[PDB]
């Protein structure tokens, strides 16, 4: 008999359609019984699929845009537009061909390009080493990208690492 | 005759538009789509009939404004469609793809489909034509480099129009008779318009708390704000904030369009 809404709101039901409509929502969820998460929320706050999951704020490492809409999956939390260049889940970790801490305070120092030299680099790969950044060089080859030769080498463009 | 149209989670609202006023209390639902979340919206003068765009499916849809069942026009190969804009005269509609990284056009009902532009785009979100002159406008609030464009509708002349002291310019409108070209920016927290035959000099609106979408009927601006979850009023010449509208269901309010009762 009651409203079935939440914090004491009134409702509309029209019984033709019989659908009924909760005036307010609590913050975080919306549709037309709060029945699920607006966007930049993720949750299940009435249990239809699963335990009751209070509506919550996206969940990614502070590494989403709050001006872009579609943040994370709103049943999961599942970030879904991670900048920074990072990736994962929970923007948690760096999109392939890339270095760094995803976790770093300033986005300067978090997920950055290898840019491995197509030349010095084993088999022209484009991953890197997730701290250092440094790229798999070929013999005689030194750099954090494999673009310079050790000294006393050279012809980094043989593609077999510099030679003498 | 003429109605306010804006967009939340799960459904589309409509408003009356009595001589420049907003009938708050005569405020109803549109149109529920329980499982979407609305971003764009935009509105066909010759048939009446309404387009917007969905990130959750994701997909591009209509409905007509009287009575009306919602349809799907497009699915397939969509990223993050956000803004939309019709020719009501060629009969196509335009949209941004933030996350495909595009500006698409295609047939009322989304067929022939043509990448109209795909470069120099990071995020595209605002939208609109101008059919009789032939004009598309469109705002990008790449972080690093926001800026409005222009181009013909037909893919030529693609040119910058601002570039420069623009945040986060997240929507656009164009008014026919003024030939004004406005814009609400949540960066630098106010709404601009030029008058794009002579880009350089910029009328500004200050105070605008965090701005979504706009759109315009004559002399008023309408817009959507996420900090103060309602729809704006604002007078461009005065420069004055005319009235605010509330919905009971403060949710994030996203796109804004004026239905007319003529083209």
């Amino acid at each position: 008999q009651p409203c079935p809404c939440p914090g004491g709101s009134s409702c509309a039901i029209v019984p033709k359609t019989k659908e009924v409509v909760c005036t307010h929502c609590p913050t975080g969820t919306a549709g037309k019984r709060c029945e699920l998460c607006d966007d930049g929320y993720f949750g299940d706050p009435l249990g239809s699929n699963g335990p009751v999951r209070l509506c919550r704020p996206c969940q990614c490492n502070d590494n989403i845009d709050p001006n872009a809409v579609g943040n994370c999956n709103r049943l999961t939390g599942e970030c879904l537009k991670c900048i920074y260049n990072t990736a994962g889940f929970y923007c948690d970790r760096c999109k392939e061909g890339f270095f760094g801490n995803p976790l770093a305070p300033n986005p300067a120092d978090k997920c950055k390009a290898c840019a491995c030299n197509p030349y010095g680099t084993v088999q022209q790969q484009s991953s890197c080493n997730p701290v250092t950044g440094q790229c798999q060089c070929l013999p005689h080859v030194s750099g954090r990208d494999c673009g310079t030769c050790d000294p006393g080498y050279y012809n980094l463009q043989s593609g077999q690492g510099c030679e003498r | 005759g003429t109605h306010l149209l804006f967009a939340q989670t799960g459904k589309i609202e409509r408003l009356p538009l009595e001589r420049n006023t907003m009938k708050k209390t005569e405020a109803k639902a549109f149109l529920h789509i329980p499982a979407k979340v609305i971003i764009g919206l935009a509105f066909d003068c010759v048939d009446k009939v309404v387009y917007w765009t969905d990130i959750s499916e994701p997909s591009i849809g209509r409905a007509s404004l009287h009575g009306g069942e919602p349809t799907t026009i497009i699915r397939q190969d969509l990223g993050s469609p956000e803004g939309i804009a019709l020719d009501h005269l060629g009969r196509t509609i335009f949209w941004t793809d933030s996350q495909l990284d595009r500006i698409e056009v295609a047939k009322m009902d989304g067929t022939q489909r043509r990448v109209l532009f795909d470069t120099g785009l990071v995020n595209p979100r605002g939208i609109v034509t101008d059919p009789v002159r032939g004009n598309l406008y469109w705002t990008d609030w790449n972080r690093d480099n926001p800026k409005i464009e222009t181009s013909h509708m037909d893919g030529t002349n693609r040119r910058i129009l601002a570039q420069d002291n623009l945040g986060l310019p997240n929507g656009l409108t164009f008014d026919a008779f003024s030939s004004q070209l406005c814009w609400v920016d949540a960066g630098t927290h106010r709404a601009e318009c030029l008058n794009p035959a002579q880009p350089g000099r910029r009328k500004v609106l200050e105070g605008l708390q965090y701005p979504f979408a706009v759109t315009s009927y004559g002399k008023n601006l309408y817009y959507t704000d996420w900090k103060t979850n309602s729809v704006i009023a604002m007078d461009l010449a005065i420069s004055k904030e005319m009235d605010t509208f509330h919905p009971h269901k403060q949710t994030r309010l996203y796109g804004i369009t004026i239905a007319l009762s003529q083209c």
